[PDB]
């Protein structure tokens, strides 16, 4: 058995603007009882209302996950909150507890590029963007075309790695069909963190075709 | 788990002297090396020191060195860094850090502490 | 139950231009020292084993690392042998076991494209090399960076863990910082990658340079 | 739980030909995995051939071989089946069954493979 809690992402904190934290209990040989997560607070105020979802796996696992929406300031200003997990046939209850990383801040720089063409696909063409130097490691990448967001499956980003010191780094690969840049021959690489000025967002678009 | 909590900030004059204390607690301080960050207004953040887990191995950025010296204290728990000849290009918020497997350079650690608040400004 | 062990798969630089690949196991213990960590290693086929390195280790958390490795046969990894790693501790109601062999399933040759980041503000003396591995199967690939007609250390440079893209093969991406001085020396970084399935000698690479 | 799939059914036929492949399942609850089978052609990029819905209500084919092969399934006996007729020289390959944690419906990079069998196509 073993529980996780995250962080929000920084598009649910500064673009949506309605923060929200997921615990996630995953639950190997599963079924003797129910699964009981309280959220609360270090500070002791008040929780909002919390969803919670039940979904059996493939292999035979049970996972929970409650997902509860948080303050936008309170998060900010350094609030803790804490997922206990309560089943009966666990020894002792299993504590997690989250909030705001501290530390230095750094903006993303972004760059975005365009692969060469290959024989096999020249119907759809692989585009990369590297985001660079910013820190802390929370970061969400997204890509754009035409003004509107790709579905976020569209696109695939790597988890964020140290350089030792030069902050994080991510990359995002995209494939993109050659009916797209025929409709639009723009696409946009945008990385939303805490550091970036002025919006909190930095961004970069690429061509296929110069 | 490590909690670092620093303490000693404050506004002093050019040429001026302070001492920053971080205190340690949740871990065997005795195990890691330990190291000091800033961030002046506006700039990116800058490695300043970092000390060794005995003690005997000393690190300091260009524009320290000579200026500052680090020091620690592992059966008090304590990470001192003592800052003399104080400028006001040395006005910054200071952390201080520490990270499982390198600290002895500049790195992106992976505790820090909660930071102080440092003026140098003829006031 | 507190202690959790895992098992590799040589990497392909090992494997097929070093031509020593080796498998380590490795077991992780929190809260050690209860007892002294054995364990055996075996095969499937039951054919006798090399003999095999011990390194354990203590962390900065008070948690105790156990790590062995084993070398393999070339032939016998090729051909598809399954090796088990069993750890035995005496805390351990029972004992753990892991296994390992070659992934089955069908392969496919990286290709490898290198570029170079554009100068960014605060450093004359340095600048980003990245090179995107990608199109390739099964997960195993080891990347590696070239400058001077010499491999650099490892540590130089950091590799994304390969990831999944949906239909077109996993892909990792590398990214290296060069100085100054050295481009100076010789501007041309070759970035070149092991995989399997990589013809004619298991290797593909590409240059890339500061200056065009 | 260790996924244990295993080919059978191929040989030698004439174009136009027709042949069926079973692939076992063995060691996890077959009737929760959605299941494909991939092939890859001497000296050619991988395909992905088809693939077939947990109870079977959806089949999905490439347009290559859409129409001449048909997958099922038997969760009974915990076998996959890929019925193939009209051969062509352009169908010798070796074919694997496979299946994934998360997405197995269209082609992908699947988790598991099984040990494959080789289909040869010709006079
Ligand atoms: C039977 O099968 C099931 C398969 O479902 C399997 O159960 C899985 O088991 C593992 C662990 O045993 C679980 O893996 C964990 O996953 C945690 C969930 O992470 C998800 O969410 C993360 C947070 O997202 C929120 O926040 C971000 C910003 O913070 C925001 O953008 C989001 O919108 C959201 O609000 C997210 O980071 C993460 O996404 C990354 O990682 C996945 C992993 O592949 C990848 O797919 C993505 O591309 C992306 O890069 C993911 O979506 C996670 O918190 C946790 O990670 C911590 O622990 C590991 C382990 O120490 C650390 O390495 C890591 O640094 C973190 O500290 C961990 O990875 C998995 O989630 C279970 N199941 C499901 C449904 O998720 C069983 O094991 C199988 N049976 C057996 C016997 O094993
Ligand atoms: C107290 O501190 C200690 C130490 O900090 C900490 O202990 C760690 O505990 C975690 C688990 O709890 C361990 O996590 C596992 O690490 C395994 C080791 O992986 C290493 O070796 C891998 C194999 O290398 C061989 O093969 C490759 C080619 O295959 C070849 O190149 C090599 O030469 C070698 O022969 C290798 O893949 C891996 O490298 C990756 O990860 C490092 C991480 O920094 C990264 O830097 C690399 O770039 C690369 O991405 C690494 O070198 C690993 O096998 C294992 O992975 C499994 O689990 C994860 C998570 O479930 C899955 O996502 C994954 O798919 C595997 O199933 C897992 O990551 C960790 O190793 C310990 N650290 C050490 C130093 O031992 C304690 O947790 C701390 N205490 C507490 C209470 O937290």
């Amino acid at each position: 058995v073993s529980a996780y809690l995250s962080r929000p992402s920084p598009f649910d904190l500064f673009i949506r603007k309605s923060p929200t934290i997921t615990c996630l209990v995953v639950d190997l040989a599963p079924s003797k009882g129910t699964v009981n997560l309280t959220w609360s607070r270090a500070s002791g105020k008040p929780v909002n209302h919390s969803t919670r979802k039940e979904e059996k796996q493939r292999n035979g696992t049970l996972t929970v996950t409650s997902t509860l929406p948080v303050g936008t300031r309170d998060w900010i200003e350094g609030e803790t909150y804490q997922c206990r997990v309560t089943h009966p046939h666990l020894p002792r209850a299993l504590m997690r507890s989250t909030t705001k990383t501290s530390g230095p801040r750094a903006a993303p720089e972004v760059y975005a590029f365009a692969t060469p063409e290959w024989p096999g696909s020249r119907d759809k063409r692989t585009l990369a963007c590297l985001i660079q130097n910013f820190m802390p490691e929370d970061i969400s990448v997204q890509w754009l075309h035409n003004e509107v967001q790709l579905p976020d499956a569209r696109h695939s980003t790597t988890q964020p790695r140290k350089t030792k010191g030069s902050g994080f780094f991510v990359f995002s690969r995209l494939e993109v069909t050659r009916a797209e840049w025929e409709q639009k021959d723009e696409f946009i690489c945008r990385a939303v963190h805490e550091a970036a000025s002025p919006s909190q967002t930095v961004q970069r678009a690429v061509s296929v075709n110069p | 788990e490590v909690q670092l909590l620093e303490s000693g900030g404050g506004l002093v004059q050019p040429g001026g002297s302070l001492r920053l204390s971080c205190a340690a607690s949740g871990f065997t301080f005795g195990n890691y090396d330990m190291a000091w960050v800033r961030q002046a207004p506006g700039k990116r953040p800058e490695w300043v020191s970092s000390i060794d887990t005995g003690g005997d191995i000393t690190h300091y950025a260009d524009s320290v060195k000579g200026r500052f010296t680090i020091s620690r204290d592992n059966a008090k728990n304590t990470l001192y860094l003592q800052m003399n000849s104080l400028r006001p290009e040395d006005t910054a918020v200071y952390w201080c850090a520490t990270d499982e497997e390198y600290a002895l350079g500049p790195n992106e650690f992976d505790y820090y502490g909660q930071g102080t608040l440092v003026t140098v400004s003829s006031a």
